[PDB]
């Protein structure tokens, strides 16, 4: 009676529960795993806080209506202020993770709407001012807020055009990435699991942000007959196997 | 043969001959098998 | 001191071709690999993920709305859609698979091509996806369409239908780029019954759509995109 | 190899048509499993579409120019082209550009071949055969200054002398400080409020100086110097969309502005064929 | 004869490259070896010898005093030096290991900072030493810097105090020459209680500090230095 | 609720120590399920005992 | 293969992979041992 539709995930003290779930992806199909000595550089011991950086942090939520154009989160800056998950981050040098993220977007047998869940390694994004124009750090640092792709072009912010997912790529080809569809008359959430994907074997945490999560709808919403014509999405994303090491002063970042 | 002492010193290649979609088509987390429902 | 005579060739340049040269950095040592998931091997990999395709090219600009192909309910008999099946080309052109056939001068193989549903759980629908092979026009009438290649889709819980447009071909392999000789055929889509919507409902229903090779696939023959050009040298 | 096995009438229960794109998956459906087939080899294997393949022809990465010419009373060597030189780089060119970045990380070894041709634009009695000399100067050596300082002496870093109208060419193993080259970095070099975004702060590559060796005769040679970059022992990783719109910076992901829409409009419906 | 044909590179002269030569002396006999002590084989044998570092830099022309930090009895909580970790410049760069390292364009692994003390014998200090890793600033006070890689060390009768920077480092290599992205931190030094004279005794007491690297460290790509240069050939 | 509704809604657990949580980011800190509602009607949560000293009064 | 028939005229000679630096890093008489006291 097991269907790939119901779920539990367990990660610390933390739980969710999904009744109608379309399976979960792994990206690359590989399951977040620490750190080999094999592939280590750095001669310091790693501190795994386990439980207390592995739990469920639900991010603010997000309203889909009909205008919407989709909304897009960097990791680890989402987190940056959760919990215990942020202090250590503020604190060590360099920190590794991957991540459990369970997206959530219910409605009645009557709405009809589709989004896009996608993850994008290394999505470096693109100035609005064209030429080469920088796109400042906080502008790519919003924290749990995250980027709202119908909100206007501000100075030294990003580009915030969907048909190019804010880097001159085709909105259709993103498919290439890891992705699940939430589609209201299939599905009620999206579920993937991410393997820590660098060059390095540890990173710094503040100045590289390692993948952005993007929702998009794509098949608009449409409510049934004077339905209130919005719904809520909610992110929930937990670190897995976080380590951090360098440990010190506490790094300070602009704004 | 090579004349040379370095590796990058060498030509190209040959096939890898790898060739594994699956990480890119099927990165589910549980197995999906082809004419059974998707969704059960 | 051993004899030797050049042959025509000698001290061309050829940007294809493969040899060993002397390194300028004698003994330098590489930065170690560490393990990064998602390795790629052949672009026969990737071309095997399904991509969405802007079916409704109808617009003036692009947008997220060139990827939804509308349904009306009530309709009978009609069609749905129609597209030739020039995979270098038109609708196909900017997709994935579109965009890596361009890179290669002949292909040869199966395409998949998929259609989504996203109306709400409470309607139904039939549609019929037909795929004509060379020769016949693009078909008019479902009468037309319904005698080649085709797939009754019945609208269900199981969201996607997948058809395959098999491999039809007199000559092993066609041109990218547009060759009559060489030509593909026709998909078209018409409704099989109609769509209903329940009560309370209203409006269009979008289908979304994607297209990915078949195991089956080739490609061969390297060249030049027409898809990328610039004018200066672009600089930091 | 079988492309397709020989396959006939079906009335099943087991459907392999139907799935749920939803999941993320794109299931593995063949002709086999819609129509009826009849069994064809494959007589293919993949040969050419390898990554070392695609990435492995020389592809011109850069256009240069230095001129031959009296540098009596030039205040400024670098600004006559009495020598000029090149902050390697492998995006200022797009053909190959479009083709890196479908990766996001990628590993290789580089073959260049430089090949230097004289033009003598304003009477000449003669052509000239000069030498030139193309430094490899990494970052944190004296970079030249004038077409014939002490750093052309170039006792600790490569340099390669070859003649106008000939081709140089030698390979040079991979430099990249980390385990791969990154095609695409979201980040800074550090927490900073202005400092510049992408990886022109990681493909910190230094540069490259060519000059000619030869004097002064006494006409004018302009000399123009292309650079061609092999990728040998390719290794590639986590696939990306295709590049749509026109590039506008050698490392940033911008496109121009009031671009032209990139997918084709239809002349007719979308029922049109 | 035998068909050849020649390769894009023929005739060109790469520095770096290594092939053999005929001899200009044909059967000519070289002077026999004799024993000498002290041969080199690798410079990584070399930078291993500490030597000393001019941390006190302050001055105007070089002199034998910017070897010397100097020490004040009796403050409290207070700060006796700091300097950032690049080591292919500022107070490193004279040094052998500063000298050695600009030969290269990369560089990994542990370095060795050690202090020795050269107060009275009757004297006695107590001071930590603080190794700041990437991504945070140069500490301010002794709470700050305490949080970080550290060393309580008590002056004895044991004079020097060895110090690590371990290898801290996301990215495998840093450059020498300042890169930011690069950079590897920063080392201050403060009272942990206080340098106290004996009686009789008066002023300031001096620490020698010097640098090597440990066995762990790499150097590669070798490169031109900017530590040296001319502009006329010279003569006898 | 009907059959034909649907609705997330999170329980927590703030274990001695902390105030009554004032708001779900506070909330979600703290021992949590997400319950999604459907055909099972029921979730239930468990408080796991926290706890320094070994009993609690009942008073 | 060597071409020529001289030793001078081959090429460059392959790492030492000697490598000890105890002769400068060491030269003391009486061996110390790291964690023993330096002076007794
Ligand atoms: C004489 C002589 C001249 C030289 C040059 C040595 C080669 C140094 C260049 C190293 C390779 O440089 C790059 C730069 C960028 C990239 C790259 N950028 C991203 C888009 C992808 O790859 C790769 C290699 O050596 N000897």
């Amino acid at each position: 009676g097991y269907s790939d539709r119901v779920q539990q995930i367990t990660l610390g003290n933390s739980t969710i529960t999904t009744q109608e779930a379309a399976n979960a992806v792994v990206c690359y199909a590989e399951w977040p795993e620490y750190l080999p000595d094999v592939d280590a550089s750095d001669v310091n011991k790693t501190s795994k806080p386990d439980t207390s950086v592995c739990r469920f942090y639900t991010l603010d939520s997000k309203t889909w209506t009909t205008g919407s154009k989709g909304w897009c989160w960097k990791l680890p800056d989402a987190l940056k202020d959760m919990g215990v998950f942020g202090q250590n981050m503020f604190f060590h040098s360099l920190g590794r993770s991957g991540y459990t993220v369970h997206v959530q977007c219910n409605a009645t047998k009557f709405h009809s709407g589709c989004l896009l869940v996608v993850v994008i390694p290394e999505h470096q994004l693109a100035s609005h001012e064209g030429g080469n124009v920088s796109v400042k750090y906080t502008f790519t640092h919003p924290g749990e807020r995250g980027i709202d792709l119908s909100s206007a072009n501000e100075v030294g912010g990003p580009v915030k055009d969907v048909l190019y997912n804010m880097n001159g790529t085709l909105l259709g080809n993103l498919l290439i990435f890891p992705h699940q569809f939430i589609n209201l008359r299939t599905n009620n959430t999206a579920t993937i699991v991410i393997p820590y994907i660098n060059s390095v074997p540890i990173d710094s945490m503040t100045r590289h942000n390692n993948v952005s999560l993007m929702v998009i709808p794509i098949a608009p919403l449409t409510v049934p007959t004077g339905a209130t014509p919005s719904l809520p999405i909610t992110v929930t994303i937990a670190p897995m196997c976080t380590e951090f090491s360098g440990i010190r002063s506490k790094s300070i970042v602009p704004q | 043969i090579n004349y040379y002492k370095d590796a990058a010193s060498t030509s190209s290649a040959g096939q890898s001959l790898s060739m594994d979609p699956s990480k890119f088509t099927e990165p589910v987390k549980d197995l999906m098998l082809k004419g059974a429902p998707a969704l059960n | 001191g051993l004899p030797t005579t050049t042959l025509p060739g000698s001290g061309q340049f050829l940007t294809t071709d493969d040899r060993q040269s002397p390194s300028a950095l004698p003994n330098y040592e590489p930065t170690p690999r560490i393990h990064i998931p998602g390795k790629v091997h052949n672009l026969l990999e990737i071309i095997q993920v399904d991509t969405l395709i802007p079916m409704n090219n109808t617009h003036t600009k692009d947008e997220v709305n060139s990827y939804l192909i509308p349904l009306n309910a009530n309709r009978q008999n009609e069609q749905v859609f129609g597209t030739n099946l020039f995979i270098g080309d038109g609708v196909f052109k900017t997709t994935l698979l579109g965009e890596i056939v361009q890179y290669y001068t002949h292909w040869s193989g199966s395409l998949r091509f998929s259609l989504m549903y996203t109306g709400p759980a409470l309607s139904s629908a039939k549609l019929i996806l037909a795929y004509t092979p060379p020769g016949a026009r693009g078909p008019q009438d479902r009468r037309e369409a319904m005698l080649g290649t085709h797939v009754v889709w019945d609208i269900g819980l199981q969201s996607t239908i997948v058809m395959t447009i098999p491999w039809t071909s007199g000559v092993q392999f066609r041109y990218t780029d547009p060759d009559t000789y060489t030509s593909a055929g026709f998909l078209s889509c018409w409704y099989q019954t109609s769509l209903i919507l329940p009560p309370e409902t209203t409006g269009q229903v979008y289908l979304l759509s994607f297209i990915s090779a078949c195991p089956d696939f080739k490609l061969r023959l390297m060249k030049d995109t027409q898809t990328i050009s610039q004018t200066v040298a672009l600089t930091e | 190899t079988v492309a397709s096995i020989s396959s006939g009438p079906k009335h099943t229960q087991k459907v392999p048509i139907l799935t749920a794109n939803e999941t993320g998956a794109t299931m593995p459906v063949l002709p086999s499993d819609s129509i009826e087939t009849r069994t064809t080899y494959m007589h293919f294997n993949g040969s050419e579409t390898d990554v070392e393949c695609f990435l492995g022809r020389a592809a011109c990465v850069h256009v240069t120019e230095i001129q031959n010419k009296d540098a009596t009373g030039i205040d400024n060597h670098r600004e006559a082209k009495l020598f000029n030189d090149w902050k390697i780089n492998l995006s200022s060119l797009v053909q190959l550009r479009k083709k890196l970045e479908l990766f996001t990380y990628v590993r290789f070894d580089s073959e260049y071949t430089i090949l230097a041709t004289a033009s003598q634009p304003d009477s000449a009695n003669y052509s000239s055969n000069l030498v030139v000399q193309a430094m490899y100067v990494p970052p944190g050596a004296p970079n030249p200054k004038e077409w014939d300082d002490y750093t052309w002496q170039s006792a600790s870093n490569p340099s390669v002398f070859f003649k106008v109208g000939d081709t140089s060419r030698f390979s040079v193993p991979y430099v990249g400080l980390a385990s791969a080259y990154n095609c695409f970095y979201d980040g800074y070099s550090h927490d900073d409020a202005e400092t510049q975004y992408g990886i022109t702060v990681l493909n910190h590559m230094g540069g490259m100086a060519f000059r000619i060796v030869n004097e002064h005769d006494e006409h004018k040679t302009l000399v123009k110097i292309r650079v061609y970059h092999r990728a040998k022992h390719v290794e590639a990783w986590i696939p990306r969309a295709p590049r749509a719109l026109p590039y506008t910076s050698i490392g940033r992901t911008n496109y121009p502005k009031n671009t032209e829409p990139v997918i084709k409009k239809r002349k007719g419906d979308i029922k049109s064929y």
